[PDB]
């Protein structure tokens, strides 16, 4: 190679041109890669729980409801390219693959995860009158990413790209005002949902 | 409520769709206005095409199955460590599951200008928008044919 | 109770299993938390940097 | 049937005609580094061309 | 017939490409604050020692005593859902029943 | 770049045997056995309104001899307005010659 | 092996998928459901030492 470097191919003159640059090319890239960035992607979660200094009995119920923490965080994933979903739990996983760490460590519940990608409809089982869903159940059916959010808890992407893949996004795809906070979320709550053996018991 | 602040799509697996611009350039005499350089990044690009990532689909048969093996009570993946907190529950697949998966593309770019000396050793480089090197490249072959246009 | 018999509890279980029913080991190691068997994917996806 | 004035410029001026200046220095940044450990200032190298996308 | 002349190639001619992207990095900060991806604007001259807006005034000089075209070919992609409204796949009108007595 | 693909629905026939073995109603089934209520049979082929990117030649056009360092570009829907449904959209065109004065 | 002392448990060179670790858990420093949960990942190669 390095002798032929030198010499030349002469295309020549009296008369310039041009050629037809046909290609070829194959790559492997894997759906979550990090350095397409669909890997990583913050958002902050539930990280202490507590009551001033002094723990029971009349707010024994109601003490556990009075002090909560929260920090912002860059979790990552496995490079690999997964299933529609996978992705999902990965992080619906890692999102948890903190909690695990910190949240148990410092009064946090489960209950209060605060942050858990998902498809549904959450409110399809819905009813009018109850205002809630009647057959005790989010009726399972998946319908399309979507990312449920607890209080003070939120979501942002900026230094990420998942987003596209949560077939969510911004509006004005330019700029960051981009991190999703309960507060944004507004009334999109969940309904509730109902009791079914109690309705069925007092049936009578 | 955010029906503004954004907007609802699909899902992308692929999730990006990605340009790339390519680029070999001790040959062509670099399009309009990119000016000479030799620093890898910039390189004026010969022609560009996107990348060989696109995404495929199939229906999940997997669907309801699940619907009925942990109605049936039995263990758990760390993916469902909560089997009864609807909320907390590993949401449910979709009917239709989605794969990043890439292809090889044979694209042609047109036809350009090239200097009229070319040295035994042209060095070719496939940058990526946001102008670098993509090492997710597997094997990239070009081909060009010159061609004759327009004398002095 | 083999966990009320030793606060006089919870203990239970630091055993990682050592070898599999049919007797086959798991070479575990020391410390029983590795088993030296090592994975390409965990290295390089979970475990060292840019080493 | 194809003869040309096909012209394509923009900006970037003319590689120009009829004299400018050539600039000699010997303490540009980057000519120290790559090729004057070698000597002083009696004699050293220089680029000459401005460029600076080039070593 | 002086001639002051040096690598930076000829800028010529014949045909060349215009690129023509729309999320180089900083066309965005600069012009998309605007809008999204059915229009936005772009710098085409691929000088980086230009902000999109000097740049703008600036010419891609196509010559003459002769004008011209070019072959436009274009990529582009979507996400489109189905059903969304603005496609009215969403919407529809019909009656039903919503009383009954004697 | 809007098409729709299709797949063989294998839940045929499943569901005949689920509401036929006795068990929970969805939303969609409120009527699991008025005949006409009944949430519609399900097709033997499910469709999927499913977007694709496209590649594509326009021709060839006469364009102005001078162009501002910034294009804009716009993609108009029928109804000419802006769709944003749109993703990413790169557009590329080599210019060349015809004609003379 | 077999003709050799060699036990199947040192075979030490098994290529396959999954992802070891994900049944992890931080505190045991284990893999809590006395699983490596069966899951196909993508194409990993497992090894014993020397081999
Ligand atoms: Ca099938």
């Amino acid at each position: 190679p390095t002798e032929a470097s030198t010499q030349t191919i002469n295309f020549d003159e009296r008369s310039r041109w041009g050629g037809q640059l046909k290609t070829i090319m194959h790559t492997n890239m894997p759906n979550v890669n990090e350095y397409m960035f669909s890997n990583k992607f913050k958002a902050r979660v539930m990280v202490s729980r507590k009551a001033p200094e002094g723990v029971t009995v009349n707010d024994t119920y109601d003490h556990k409801e009075d002090i909560l923490k929260y920090e912002w965080f860059e979790f990552i994933l496995p490079e690999g390219n997964f299933s529609a979903t996978m992705t999902i739990d990965l992080m619906n996983n890692a999102i948890i693959d903190n909690y695990l760490e910190i949240g148990r460590q410092n009064g946090v519940l489960e209950s209060d995860i605060g942050v858990k990608f998902d498809t549904r409809n959450f409110r399809l089982g819905w009813d009018p009158e109850t205002k809630l869903i009647m057959p005790g159940v989010y009726t399972y059916e998946a319908f399309h990413p979507d990312i449920v959010l607890l209080p003070g808890c939120g979501v942002d992407f900026t230094e990420s790209r998942l987003s596209n893949l949560l077939g969510i996004r911004k509006r004005h795809p330019f700029q960051e005002g981009f991190k999703i906070m309960y507060e944004d979320l507004e009334g999109g709550n969940i309904p509730a949902l109902l009791d079914v053996t109690a309705y069925e018991e007092s049936k009578k | 409520g955010i029906r503004s602040w954004t907007l609802l799509t699909t899902s992308d697996v692929t999730c990006g769709a990605e340009q790339v611009y390519w680029s070999l350039p001790d040959m062509m005499q670099d399009p309009v206005t990119f000016r000479s350089t030799r620093q890898v990044n910039n390189y004026p690009v010969v022609g560009a095409e996107l990348m060989p990532v696109f995404s495929k689909s199939f229906y999940n048969e997997q669907a309801v199955y699940s619907q009925q093996l942990r109605q049936a009570t039995s263990l758990t993946h760390v993916f469902n460590r909560f089997p009864e907190n609807q909320i907390l529950i590993r949401p449910p697949a979709p009917t239709i599951t989605t794969v990043s998966e890439n292809v090889p593309a044979l694209t042609d770019h047109g036809t350009l200008p090239l200097r009229s000396s070319i040295r035994g050793v042209q060095r070719v480089t496939v940058t990526d928008a946001r102008r670098r090197t993509c090492p997710y490249v597997y094997k990239a072959l070009g081909i060009v044919a010159p061609r004759v246009l327009s004398s002095r | 109770d083999t966990t009320t018999e030793t606060t006089t509890k919870k203990e239970l279980k630091i055993q990682p299993l050592e070898k599999d029913s049919k007797s086959r080991s798991y070479n575990v190691l020391e410390d029983k938390i590795n088993t030296a068997y090592r994975s390409w994917y965990l290295s390089y996806n979970y475990g060292n940097p840019e080493k | 049937p194809t003869e040309g004035r096909n012209s394509i410029r923009y900006s970037e001026l003319s590689p120009l005609y009829d004299t400018t200046k050539l600039y000699l220095v010997d303490n540009k940044s980057a000519d120290i580094a790559s090729l004057n450990y070698q000597n002083d200032h009696s004699n050293f190298l220089t680029t000459v061309v401005q460029n600076n996308d080039f070593t | 017939r002086n001639s002051i002349r040096y690598s930076e190639l000829s800028p010529l001619y014949d045909t060349t490409k215009l690129y023509l992207v729309d999320n180089k990095s900083a066309d965005i900060a600069s012009l998309n604050y605007q809008n999204d991806h059915s229009n936005f604007l772009t710098t085409v001259v691929q000088n980086n020692d230009f902000t999109p807006t000097e740049a703008s005034t600036q010419t891609i000089n196509f010559d003459e005593r002769s004008r011209w075209g070019g072959q436009l070919k274009t990529i582009m992609h979507t996400n489109m859902p189905n059903v969304n409204e603005y496609m009215f796949s969403n919407k529809f009108k019909a009656r039903v029943m919503v009383s009954r007595k004697a």
